[PDB]
């Protein structure tokens, strides 16, 4: 079990750790968070109370360093940083712990959800989408623009993720052109699994990394990033049986987490329409299938 | 954007631009099999590409032998369209090649983006306009081309025959439009109307009869009456 602590909390903010979420008033006595599993990424993110404008926050890993919280009220915002010394690290830690000011990460033994929403996301591949390498945490908010929404505009502060676009020429085999426009399999199996993912742990990494991106900070080109990523191989007709399997249980546990009150904005009805219904995938994704009818039948 | 009433005099600029019908390219008749099942039997076809300013017309004539042994034909034919007319801009030279194609119907977008990957900076435009090109057929010399062809074939003709020397595109591409609707909405009645008087002759390189300027205003406004006529025939007015 590991802890993300703060020097204080000088301004009203909703912090958020994974799926969770807390309300702390301004100048509440406040440390930070313990009992963080270790074994995953973690996402601790921020709504401040007065500008609910820009939501933003860190992806980190516990495994990869002591990483801590301190307002900055010059930037006006809740800033990760990562200490290089132990001892007094551990030595406030246990005075933190001491003196009861931190909420413990409040995981339910029963409860599988983060690690079914992370089980492909590895920091490596968070910290090449997020360019910044002086940190080993990484920094997103709710306006920063994908390169591909770029293209069409500060690349520093970019989402670098995989470019995919089904009327390009990287899409499309010349001499395929229908083929490959209405059976996208050679754009997953070669160009992108074999060519650019190398594997699907890593394409499902990126998926699952762009949802909760879209669902934690509203970022919008996230949002385009998942979906494109679904469509994809719900276009494709040979796709490997186990990819299909667990491409089921990853959108499952995505629908099954998100607010009911957020599905008008980050569910693009035409994908889903598409990939269930009307797709080569369309009998593929029962367990997605069943738990979309039965919450979002109005979306169908 | 997609072309309509407004920027419709954008079609006679000196921009090369071409309209391609597809509606002509897969043609079937529809029959009934020795058990009493329906059947198709493919017809010869033909892509309809045409400049609207200068009246060139580039006549793909699609041979039944192009959908043997194939399934699903009718989105088969749109993927043909766009391979024949993005093979047909690769035979020009660069500066006979179009900078728009307006296809005139909206399920020719996707496909002819597809096959023109290639041209940037070509545009592909759909169209509000409901033209009424698929008559082209209607046109005896244009049928005959393609009933009779025994391969794929392009035949190269001027639309307008000679109207360019006496009027402009514009009133050009409005006589077109209008005896193309006359003849889509009663072919007997359109042809009665343009080979009625035996003096006015067809040129033997040309695809109407040799009216005088007169004798065109005379032409148009019969066709006209036709139009409105069906109309009142068709809506009871
Ligand atoms: C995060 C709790 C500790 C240990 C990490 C470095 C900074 N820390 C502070 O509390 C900042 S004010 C106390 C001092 N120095």
């Amino acid at each position: 079990m590991n802890t993300v602590p703060f020097t204080s909390a000088p301004i009203e903010v909703t912090i958020g750790i994974d799926q969770y979420s807390f309300n702390v008033k301004e100048n509440q006595p406040f440390h930070g968070i313990k009992d963080i599993p270790i074994g995953h990424v973690h996402v601790i993110h921020f709504q401040h109370a007065d500008n609910s404008s820009m939501r933003y926050g860190y992806w980190f890993d516990c495994r990869m360093g002591n990483f801590y919280i301190q307002y900055d009220p010059k930037d006006g915002l809740y800033k990760m940083m990562e200490e290089r010394d132990g001892a007094k690290f551990e030595n406030i830690v246990h005075n933190f712990k001491e003196r009861q000011m931190m909420v413990s990460y409040p995981k339910i033994d029963e409860d599988d959800t983060w690690y079914n929403l992370t089980e492909f996301v590895q920091m490596d591949k968070i910290r090449k989408i997020v360019r910044k390498d002086e940190n080993q945490f990484s920094y997103v908010d709710s306006s920063m623009t994908t390169v591909q929404e770029n293209e069409l505009s500060d690349p520093a502060h970019s989402l670098n993720y995989t470019v995919i676009n089904f009327k390009s020429r990287e899409a499309i085999r010349p001499g395929h052109e229908m083929e490959d426009f209405l059976d996208k399999s050679y754009y997953l199996n070669t160009v992108m699994l074999q060519g650019i993912f190398k594997n699907s742990s890593n394409y499902f990494g990126e998926l699952q990394f762009a949802f909760l991106n879209a669902m934690f900070f509203g970022n919008y080109g996230s949002s385009l990033q998942w979906h494109a990523m679904i469509e994809l191989i719900c276009s494709s007709a040979t796709v490997p049986k186990h990819m299909l399997d667990k491409l089921d249980e990853i959108l499952y546990y995505q629908i099954k987490t998100l607010p009911e009150q957020y599905s008008d904005i980050l569910l693009n009805e035409r994908v889903w329409n598409i990939c269930l219904y009307s797709s080569f995938q369309k009998n593929s994704l029962h367990n997605t299938e069943k738990i979309m009818e039965n919450k979002y039948p109005e979306l169908l | 954007g997609a072309m309509n009433s407004s920027n419709y005099a954008e079609l006679f600029n000196n921009d090369i631009k071409l309209f391609v019908d597809d509606t002509n390219v897969y043609r079937v008749t529809v029959h009934k099999t020795f058990e009493g099942n329906v059947a198709t039997k493919a017809i010869n076809g033909c892509i309809f590409t045409l400049n609207p300013k200068t009246g060139h017309l580039f006549l793909k004539i699609i041979h039944t032998s192009v959908w043997a042994g194939q399934k699903r034909l009718s989105q088969l034919a749109k993927w043909k369209t766009a391979e024949e007319v993005s093979a047909l801009v690769r035979s020009l030279p660069k500066e006979e090649q179009p900078k728009q194609i307006i296809v005139t119907r909206k399920a020719m977008l996707d496909p002819l983006e597809v096959h023109m990957l290639d041209f940037p900076n070509i545009a592909i435009r759909p169209t509000e306009l409901r033209l009424p090109f698929s008559a082209a057929m209607s046109i005896d010399k244009l049928s005959d081309v393609v009933m009779k062809a025994t391969e794929p074939q392009m035949v190269l003709f001027n639309i307008y025959d000679d109207w360019l020397d006496r009027i402009s595109s514009y009133t050009a591409f409005s006589r077109l439009t209008l005896l193309l609707r006359a003849l889509k909405t009663n072919e007997e009645s359109a042809k009665m109307i343009l080979l009625s008087d035996p003096t006015i002759t067809i040129k033997s390189y040309h695809l109407w009869p040799s009216f005088t300027d007169e004798q065109w205003i005379t032409i148009e406004s019969q066709m006209r009456d036709l139009i409105l006529t069906e109309y009142g025939r068709k809506y009871n007015v």
